[PDB]
């Protein structure tokens, strides 16, 4: 599956 | 002989982040349809916390599981849905998180 | 304006009671088929804790929900089954409990 | 239902 990371 | 002291195994916390012009100072990972951050759990997890940033000062820790943000529940959320929930959460970002002993 | 500080909402703890000749110094209430101690929850709850007794000194509190005792899980237990589990638990009584903010 | 309490 996609590996998703987001900086906020 | 030594007896085990009282030990907290897991916790749910309500943490309130005051957002700064730089953001919240976290990264999140995971989500429905994404690779699990931990185990087989497809929830939304705090993968990074900026040293001394808003989230750190509010008591957020790496590995915290994000359950709700300002009354929006994240159960079943895809990654972008959680991003949207945090991005749009305004100046005070109140989060319910689950945390386990490391 | 004041911001809410970090708040622990609920917790699971492992507590280890060293039994004395007088017992554990607790009462329990509830169980499957009994009247719920709290809400509609039919679990096993600590209804009393003897001041300065073994359980108090181990950190047990009134209202703690008993989940497991020395590797015996109490999910679905009738009251007498939990009694039996505690009565027979020997000198060191290690308990996993759930606790909520009051 | 019965109201059950036991001291231990």
């Amino acid at each position: 599956d996609p590996h998703s990371e987001t900086a906020l | 002989l030594l007896i085990e002291p009282a030990r907290i195994e897991e916790e749910e916390l309500t943490l309130t982040i005051l957002r700064q012009t730089g953001g919240l100072g976290i990264s999140i990972a995971g989500g429905k349809g994404s690779t699990p951050y931990k185990g087989d759990d497809e929830g939304i997890f705090i993968s990074r916390v900026s040293e001394e940033g808003p989230a750190a000062r509010a008591g957020v820790r790496v590995g915290d599981k994000l359950l709700e943000v300002n009354g929006v529940a994240l159960q079943g959320a895809e990654h972008h849905e959680a991003v949207e929930a945090l991005r749009g959460a305004g100046t005070a970002v109140q989060m319910r998180v689950w945390r386990e002993r490391m």
